[PDB]
């Protein structure tokens, strides 16, 4: 009989129940899209998107549904933080509804599809033998596709009819869905242009019409027809596996590094904007500019927005996680409540002191104290009885300015050291370790496990490729070589041309 | 030791799923005529 | 000529592979002497 | 506005396509040279 | 086919060309280093081109698109 | 219930190879 | 020790003592192991390549072969004539005999120099050592990446075993 | 002149191979 | 009057010393390059501008400790084109940049693509199944994960694999301090499909060459052997009953032994290659959390486990200023961590 | 009517051995990443 | 097999199993345009991999 | 609620060990001749 690993293949020459399998496999796909949106609803905390957004919560579906302008809940919050807002059918809960009942009908399509699977359209009506023009499908397929994008561009992201798609300042403060106009310079090429987005979707789509229409009406060249064993289905898969891991490698390379579609709000920070102090030297662009403008350093840090803070801090670095530590990142460091302030740390002599922050590549780090100019001049010991930078003996003290201490000074040497290894993390908050049970070790967010799955799929749908691509270019050896395989094929010097008799 | 209270239930369903799939059709195979 | 086994096989190995033992003694010397020899 | 990358990319595009025009204007001509008897 | 290369190198003809070629590329080889020609087409620093001499710094490069004028900048600052 | 449940599986693949042995298929030869 | 985390304790401990990644009989070890998994990969997907057709395409292929028949099951032949021209003609084994010898002898030799390096290193007979080899026209030590190593090497050093040395080396 | 792949094939590998060697050997004789 | 793509493919064709085809026109180029552009570096072309370190037999170091080094963290993901923003066009500051690196590894990527593709050409040449091709995928899925996914996982080039000796063993222990890649299970199966692969490589060879049916009268019995023969050279059945009765099981199906010879390395490596794209993100296997809450409230519970961990943050603390030289690290002497007296 | 292209299935004693000790094993590798 | 009203309508959507163009037909179109899509994939890799940089594209969150 | 933790894995195997007996029963029912 068939072995495990085969079964499948007693659909290739039955179209209908092809179709209907084909039929089961989206009713599954949807069914999870609905499951997976009703279970985020059932927990997700809608309080709090400065401290608690869905991105730190473990939120995977949500982002999506925001994404194209599903912001809203049935219940009257919004995830900008909004109350009594109407979204209409078309809130979290409507979509997920939706997908509920996409699956079921097409769960009860694919039944009939595996019932009445012997069609007529399906057969050859010369050879009567069941057949698929696979090259005017491609067609019929392309243009469909064609007009689908075009639409989605021309109609759902400029808000001509639609609502548009997640736009924001460049600090992730201030995101929200608005309708986007195409981008038709050579900044639509930039990656983090939204209107490139939408001039792709008008371009792309209105090319994939008029290839469409081609591929409908112009037939494959018998040349490639051969080549590619266009009337092996088989051939179709080998091709379609490439074009869905160069795909899948894409959209993990835009969730890793940031674009217009990855938005920090949805998704949360990128790891490059850690290693780069992103956030920190914004935060200290502004705390300059208003002590420029006369503030005391008490004022110019309480300017600063807590979520622009919470950017800062190493606990929201998707390169911090670790693979089965699971869940939401509150499950890790805690549920943020509020920022503790800016904490500065001075010698006994008074000069202004900075922690060394910690790099993603480290799961601990020391606790390393330099001046301006980067000279050392605190520490935390491990031997003590060589120690001269201890804290103790150089004095240290910490001052906050801004959020919950502000105001407040520190000087007993175990606190001021406490603070300073909450520093090397970044800017310094409270979190709520209790309510879930928090375990203290950082963990990744929707960024880190989207990319991560998608890299994964992308290489092992390599392997797909490659074996169905094999499977159908050697179609006619599958089962074993020629029993009587003439050794002037394999031999030297027989043949001029390699595997050519009649050279 | 404080374990994550989802092994137990992962490792199970682990173990089990894929071994019944095996026991299905190897008993199926036996069963077939011969 | 082109003609071949005019010069021994034998005798091309021989000197080939002494050859390639000078050319690596020489290397090991140079391990001890000059750049990289610690001195 | 054409800026030192964009030229560079200029002077790589033609570059690789140098190569290629000579690799297959080559083996075309060998191949035609030296043909395979039937 | 083509002769054997058992054939080939057991000829005199091929003796005669690579008794010359042969030792020609192996003295153009240590000529490109003994000139210190080497030296100059791969940018190697030379033994006492690491560091000027009472500098104590590795000249690291830092910046992705003036690294061809930070190293230029570097190999002035030995003198 | 971790140390059951790695004894279990431990057990599981000893009584795997008494049967992988002793109740093989028979190789035959034809 | 007996164990799985034992065993990476006993390694990385082997490394900050012996240097082993540099000792050339670990090295022909690793030739050994990945040059063995090469081969055998290799061997599988050429005999695999060149199965003689016994079956249909429902059936798995190796229903085509019954235990103890006579005949060879693939097509040496075959399989020689893909692999010489993959490579070049004599690159390839067309003596099944010296073919399967070669597959013994590589993983095994391998192995041998590698438990030799286990058996030498344990008489502190080390890794080749270029700790400061190379030294500027001045005197000062350019670093390459065998001080690199070291540096990591030292880490494990100075932190195994943080209880047990009362005195600056470890002699044992 | 009438060259190979083969031929071809071998000076790419054997003429940079020399010239490296002659090299490699000067550098034995280079001291800091 | 046959056209030219078919005049060509003939010559392409030819049953030659080293066979072409259109897999060669990709091949021969790339796997050159990358060669040479290895043989080169490490002969001519220093690490000091990108890492601070001689890598080349023109500066004094051996075939050990030569090496292609990455380029500096500075650079990024940037291609490094020799003709790109950063050495426009300059061959030396290219080479003292690092672009050789960006060289080797892009033309070594499309070069092992082109060999890919040689084995499914001359498969189909000559008729057989192109398995050889499928188990090549497993290299080709460790160089695209190692040398290219996981460097753009993190901050650049610099911490991918530099390509020398020393420089890979470096790799090696940079993954065990940082990573704790030898906890990592994917990891773990790539150690099992290697190390198992080279036991079925052995025990199989050795196998056929001691049930030989003796086919000859000489005491060196590889003479009688003929490629042609028709019947099989070992006993099957004397192997099978041998391995039954020493080891409890035995293969008894000749296809399906080499199949799982296929299987078992191509699927370990497979698997480290996937535990590879986790590190890229950082998503490493670095610690079990029951461990760590038990053992940071009960300073008596120690297994090898923790005992490794104290290892790694020797390692992390020891290499890291002269491996990561543009983070600028200062350790004074005291934070180091240490043992007693060592 | 019957569809033509249905086939029977089949799984050996031995791929029954294979498989448990495939899943068996990996169960074995995994479950102490599962309880962490 | 069996007859529907929207199996009818499609018909001839499926009528034409195996028909081809003679010879190399628009393969030489083909290619020019798979070389166009080549440079274009070029191009906006360059542009994020900041290889080619142009006037007002600040490949940034900042633009 | 703070249910039973082997509430879940109880329910499972409840369902999971007779619903697999059966399963197994059915289908070398259907492949006998
Ligand atoms: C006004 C015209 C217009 C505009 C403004 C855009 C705008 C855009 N296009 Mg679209 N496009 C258009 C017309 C347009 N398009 C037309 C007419 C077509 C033909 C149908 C296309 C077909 C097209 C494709 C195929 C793609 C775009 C993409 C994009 C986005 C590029 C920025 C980016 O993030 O790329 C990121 C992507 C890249 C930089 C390309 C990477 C190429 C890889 C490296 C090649 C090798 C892949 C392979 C699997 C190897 C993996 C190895 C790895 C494991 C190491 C941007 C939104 C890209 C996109 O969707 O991004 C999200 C994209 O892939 N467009
Ligand atoms: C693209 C896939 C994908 C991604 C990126 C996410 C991402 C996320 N999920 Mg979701 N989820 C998914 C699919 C996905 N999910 C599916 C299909 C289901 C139904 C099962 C769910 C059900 C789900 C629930 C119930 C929850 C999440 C949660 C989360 C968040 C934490 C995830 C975590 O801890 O993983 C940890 C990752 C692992 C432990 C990795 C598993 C590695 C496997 C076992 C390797 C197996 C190896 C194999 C056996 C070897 C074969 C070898 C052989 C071939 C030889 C994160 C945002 C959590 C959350 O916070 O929600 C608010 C949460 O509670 N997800
Ligand atoms: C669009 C994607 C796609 C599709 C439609 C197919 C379809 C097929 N494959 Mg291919 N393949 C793919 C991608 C795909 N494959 C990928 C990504 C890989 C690498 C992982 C492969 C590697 C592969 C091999 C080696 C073989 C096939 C074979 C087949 C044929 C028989 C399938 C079967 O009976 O399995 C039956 C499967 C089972 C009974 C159990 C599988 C359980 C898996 C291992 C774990 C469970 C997965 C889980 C339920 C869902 C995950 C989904 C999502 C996360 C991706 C069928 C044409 C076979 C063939 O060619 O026959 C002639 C064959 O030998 N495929
Ligand atoms: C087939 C063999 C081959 C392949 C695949 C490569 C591939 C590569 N080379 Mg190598 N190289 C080769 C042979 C090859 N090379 C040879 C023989 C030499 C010696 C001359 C070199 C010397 C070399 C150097 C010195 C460098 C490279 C570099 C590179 C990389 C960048 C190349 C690039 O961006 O070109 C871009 C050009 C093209 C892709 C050509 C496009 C041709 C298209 C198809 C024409 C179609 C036009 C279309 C119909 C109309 C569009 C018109 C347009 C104006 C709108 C890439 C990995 C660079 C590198 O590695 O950096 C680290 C680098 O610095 N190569
Ligand atoms: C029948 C169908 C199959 C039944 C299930 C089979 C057994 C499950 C085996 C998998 C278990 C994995 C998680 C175990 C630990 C756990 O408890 O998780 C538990 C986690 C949930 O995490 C929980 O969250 C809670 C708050 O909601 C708390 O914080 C808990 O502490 C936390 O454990 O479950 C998941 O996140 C599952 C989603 C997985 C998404 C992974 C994406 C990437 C996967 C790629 C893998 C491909 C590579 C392999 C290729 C070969
Ligand atoms: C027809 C084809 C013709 C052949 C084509 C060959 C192409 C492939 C080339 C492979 C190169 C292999 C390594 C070259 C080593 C070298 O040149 O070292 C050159 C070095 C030079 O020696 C160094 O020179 C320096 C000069 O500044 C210093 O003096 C150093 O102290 C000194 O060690 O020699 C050595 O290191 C001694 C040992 C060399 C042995 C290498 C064995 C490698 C075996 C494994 C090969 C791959 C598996
Ligand atoms: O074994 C013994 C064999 C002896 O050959 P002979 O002296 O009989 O003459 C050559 C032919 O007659 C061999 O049949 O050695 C070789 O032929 C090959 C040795 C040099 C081979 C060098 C070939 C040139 C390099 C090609 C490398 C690339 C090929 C692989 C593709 C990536
Ligand atoms: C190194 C050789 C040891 C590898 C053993 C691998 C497992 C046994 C695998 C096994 O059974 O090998 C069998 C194989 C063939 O056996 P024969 O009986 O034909 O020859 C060995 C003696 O009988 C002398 O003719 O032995 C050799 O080829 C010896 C080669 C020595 C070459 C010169 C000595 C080098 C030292
Ligand atoms: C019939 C009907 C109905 C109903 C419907 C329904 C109710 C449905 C549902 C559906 C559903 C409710 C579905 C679900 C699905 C799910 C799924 C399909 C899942 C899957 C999963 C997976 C595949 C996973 C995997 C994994 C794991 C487990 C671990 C980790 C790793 C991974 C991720 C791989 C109505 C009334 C409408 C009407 C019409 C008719
Ligand atoms: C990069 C580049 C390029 C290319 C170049 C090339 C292609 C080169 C080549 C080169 C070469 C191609 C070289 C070679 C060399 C070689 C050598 C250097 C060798 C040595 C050897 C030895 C030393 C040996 C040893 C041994 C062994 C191994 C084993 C046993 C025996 C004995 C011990 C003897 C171009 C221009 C395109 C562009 C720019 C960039
Ligand atoms: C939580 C674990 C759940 C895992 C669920 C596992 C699903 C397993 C489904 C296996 C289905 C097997 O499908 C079974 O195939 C066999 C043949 O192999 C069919 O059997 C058919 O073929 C055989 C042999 O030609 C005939 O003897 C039989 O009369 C005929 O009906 C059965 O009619 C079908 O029931
Ligand atoms: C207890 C030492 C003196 C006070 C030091 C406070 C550092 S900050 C402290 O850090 C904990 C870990 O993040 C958090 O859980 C908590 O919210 C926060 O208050
Ligand atoms: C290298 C790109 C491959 C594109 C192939 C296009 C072939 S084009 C094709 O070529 C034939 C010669 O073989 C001619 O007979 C014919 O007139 C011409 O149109
Ligand atoms: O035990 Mn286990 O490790 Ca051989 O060194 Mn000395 O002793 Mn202890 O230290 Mn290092
Ligand atoms: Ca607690
Ligand atoms: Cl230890
Ligand atoms: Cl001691
Ligand atoms: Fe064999
Ligand atoms: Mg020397």
């Amino acid at each position: 009989g068939l072995p495990w690993y085969r079964v499948h293949t007693v659909l290739i020459n039955d179209p209908g129940r092809l179709i209907a399998a084909h039929l089961m496999h989206t009713a599954l796909v949807a069914g999870w899209a609905g499951s997976m949106a009703l279970y985020e609803l059932a927990t997700f905390d809608p309080s709090d998107p400065v401290l608690n957004p869905m991105w730190r919560q473990g939120m995977f579906v949500l982002p999506f549904m925001a994404r194209l302008g599903v912001t809203g809940s049935w219940s009257g919050w919004s995830i900008t933080g909004e109350t009594g807002i109407d979204p209409g059918f078309w809130s979290f809960e409507g979509v997920a509804l939706a997908h509920i009942v996409l699956s079921g009908l097409l769960f009860l399509a694919a039944c009939w599809h595996w019932v009445y699977w012997d069609l007529e359209l399906f057969r050859d009506p010369r050879t009567g033998e069941p057949a698929l023009d696979l090259p005017k499908m491609f067609g019929i397929h392309l243009f469909l596709a064609g007009l689908l994008c075009f639409g989605f561009g021309a109609f759902h992201l400029t808000g001509l009819f639609g609502p548009g798609m997640w736009v924001s300042d460049p600090y992730g403060l201030t995101g929200s869905v608005q309708p986007v106009a195409p981008e038709w310079g050579p900044d639509g090429f930039n990656p983090y242009n939204p209107g490139g987005v939408v001039a792709h979707h008008i371009a792309a789509g209105i090319v994939g019409i008029i290839a469409g229409l081609f591929h409908i009406l112009v037939r494959p060249p018998q040349r490639l027809y051969k080549a590619l064993r266009m009337g092996n289905i088989e051939t179709v898969l080998s091709s379609s596996i490439a074009a869905v891991f160069f795909a899948a490698f894409v959209v993990a390379g835009t969730m890793w590094y940031g674009s217009a579609t990855t938005p920090i709000e949805l998704f949360g920070p990128t790891r490059y904007q850690w290693d780069s102090s992103y956030f920190q030297q914004e935060i200290n662009r502004r705390v300059q500019a208003s002590l420029a403008s006369g503030a005391t350093l008490e004022e110019a840090w309480s300017a600063i927005p807590e979520k622009l803070a919470f950017y800062d801090y190493i606990g929201n670095n998707p390169a911090k996680g670790g693979l089965f530590r699971t869940g939401p990142m509150n499950k890790g460091d805690g549920i943020a409540q509020a920022w503790k302030g800016h904490a500065v740390f001075r010698n006994k002599e008074g000069e202004e002191l900075f922690v060394r922050r910690m790099p993603a590549f480290f799961e601990s780090f020391p606790v390393i104290l330099t001046d301006k100019n980067g000279v050392v001049k605190a520490d935390i010991p491990f031997r003590r009885a060589e120690s001269k930078y201890s804290f103790e003996q150089q004095g240290v003290t910490v001052s906050f300015y801004g959020g919950e201490l502000n105001g407040q000074t520190f000087t007993d040497p175990p606190t001021v050291k406490s603070y300073a290894r909450k520093a090397i993390f970044g800017e310094i908050f409270e979190f709520d370790t209790e309510t879930l049970n928090s375990d203290g070790i950082f963990r990744t967010s929707p960024r880190g496990w989207f990319t991560f799955a998608h890299a994964v799929f992308a290489l092992l749908f390599f392997f797909g490729h490659i074996w169905h691509g094999a499977r159908t270019l050697f179609r006619d050896v599958f089962s074993g070589i020629d029993p009587e395989l003439s050794p002037e094929q394999v031999e030297w010097g027989f043949y001029q041309k390699v595997g050519d008799v009649t050279t | 030791m404080e374990v994550n209270q989802l092994g137990l239930i992962a490792t199970a369903l682990f173990v089990l799923v894929p071994s019944v799939f095996l026991i299905i059709l190897y008993v199926q195979t036996e069963s077939q005529q011969k | 000529m082109s003609e071949g086994g005019r010069i021994p096989l034998w005798i091309v190995a021989t000197v080939a592979g002494m050859g390639v033992i000078v050319i690596v003694g020489l290397f090991f010397y140079g391990a001890y002497a000059g750049l990289g020899s610690s001195l | 506005t054409i800026t030192p990358s964009l030229k560079g990319f200029f002077i790589g595009l033609l570059s690789g396509a140098v190569v290629l025009g000579l690799t297959f204007a080559v083996l075309i001509a060998i191949s035609q040279i030296d043909k395979v008897q039937r | 086919g083509e002769r054997p290369f058992s054939d080939i190198i057991t000829s005199v003809r091929y003796w005669v060309i690579h008794s010359i070629t042969i030792p020609a590329l192996f003295i153009a080889g240590w000529l490109f280093v003994s000139t210190g020609l080497a030296y100059d087409v791969f940018g190697t620093p030379r033994p006492d081109s690491y560091y000027a001499q009472e500098q104590r710094s590795i000249p690291l490069v830092t910046d992705r698109f003036e690294a061809k004028q930070q190293v230029e900048t570097f190999l002035e600052q030995l003198k | 219930m971790e140390t059951i449940t790695y004894v279990f599986i431990f057990a599981c693949i000893i009584a795997l190879f008494f049967f992988a042995i002793f109740f093989r298929e028979p190789p035959r030869i034809t | 020790p007996l164990g799985i985390s034992g065993t990476f304790n006993f390694m990385i401990v082997f490394q900050a003592e012996h240097n082993i990644l540099m000792h050339p009989f670990h090295q022909l070890g690793v030739a050994g192991v990945f040059g063995g998994a090469l081969f055998c990969a290799m061997h599988g997907s050429l005999v695999t390549s060149s199965l003689i057709r016994e079956t249909t395409e429902t059936e798995s292929a190796n229903y085509g072969y019954k235990f103890g028949q006579e005949e060879e099951t693939y097509n040496i032949v075959a399989a020689h004539g893909y692999f010489g021209r993959l490579i070049f003609q004599y690159a390839s084994f067309n003596n099944s005999r010296s073919l399967h010898f070669f597959l013994a002898a590589w993983p095994v030799v391998g192995v041998w120099f590698a438990a030799l390096g286990i058996s030498t290193m344990a008489f502190n007979l080390n890794g080749f050592n270029f700790n400061h080899s190379v030294i500027d026209a001045k005197g000062n030590v350019i670093n390459t990446w065998a001080d690199i190593i070291n540096r990591a090497n030292l880490g494990m050093e100075v932190m195994h075993e943080r209880n047990a040395h009362n005195f600056p080396l470890d002699l044992a | 002149p009438i060259f190979t792949v083969r031929w071809v094939a071998v000076h790419t590998l054997a003429v940079p191979t020399i010239f490296f060697l002659g090299a490699i050997a000067a550098m034995q004789f280079i001291q800091r | 009057e046959r056209g030219w793509f078919d005049i060509l493919d003939d010559w392409l064709k030819r049953d030659r010393f080293v066979f072409v085809g259109w897999s060669g026109i990709l091949l021969f180029p790339c796997a050159y390059l990358a060669l040479g552009g290895w043989l080169t570096g490490t002969t001519f072309v220093t690490s000091w501008y990108t890492h601070g370190l001689a890598s080349s037999y023109l500066e004094g170091c051996n075939f050990l400790t030569v090496a292609v080094s990455t380029p500096a963290n500075s650079m990024g993901h940037s291609l490094l084109l020799l003709w790109g923003p950063e050495a426009q066009g300059d061959f030396t500051r290219w080479c003292q940049l690092g672009g050789l690196w960006t060289f080797i590894a892009l033309h070594g990527a499309f070069g092992l693509i082109g060999f890919m593709l040689r084995q499914f050409e001359i498969a189909r040449l000559v008729g057989v199944r192109p398995y050889n091709a499928i188990a090549f995928s497993a290299p080709i899925a460790v160089f695209v994960s190692v040398f290219l996914i996981y460097p753009l996982g993190q901050s650049s080039w610099f911490f991918a694999p530099s390509f020398g000796v020393a420089a890979i063993f470096r790799f090696l222990l940079f993954f065990q301090g940082f990573h704790n890649w030898t906890l990592n299970p994917f990891h773990m199966m790539g150690v099992a499909g290697v190390l198992g692969g080279a036991l079925l490589c052995a025990i199989h060879g050795a196998t056929v060459e001691n049930t030989l049916f003796q086919d000859g009268e000489g005491a060196s019995t590889f003479r009688a052997f003929n490629p042609t023969q028709a019947e099989e050279t070992y006993s099957m059945v004397t192997a099978n009953r041998f391995w039954s009765q020493i080891f409890g099981i035995a293969f008894s199906n000749k296809r399906w032994l080499h199949f799982f010879m296929l299987f078992v390395p191509v699927t370990g490596l497979w698997m480290s290659a996937i535990g590879v794209v986790g590190l890229a993100l950082n998503l490493r296997s670095y610690d079990f959390i029951s461990q760590e809450i038990r053992a940071a409230e009960d300073p008596e519970f120690e297994t090898f486990y923790t005992k490794n961990l104290l290892l790694n943050e020797g390692i992390r603390a020891w290499m890291a200023p002269q491996d990561q030289p543009h983070e600028n690290f200062v350790f004074p002497e005291e934070v180091l961590p240490r043992g007693n007296a060592l | 009517e019957p569809n033509p292209n249905r086939q029977p299935v089949e799984l050996n004693r031995t791929s029954l051995y294979l498989g448990l000790l495939l899943i068996l094993v990996l169960a074995l590798l995994f479950s102490s990443y599962f309880f962490n | 097999a069996r007859r529907t009203w929207l199996g009818d309508i499609l018909r001839p959507l499926n009528s034409e199993y195996g028909k081809v163009a003679p010879g190399w037909g628009t393969t030489p179109l083909m290619a020019v345009f798979m070389g166009l899509f080549l440079v274009f994939l070029l191009i906006i890799l360059e542009i994020y991999n900041s290889t080619l940089i142009l006037d007002g594209v600040n490949v940034s969150w900042k633009a």
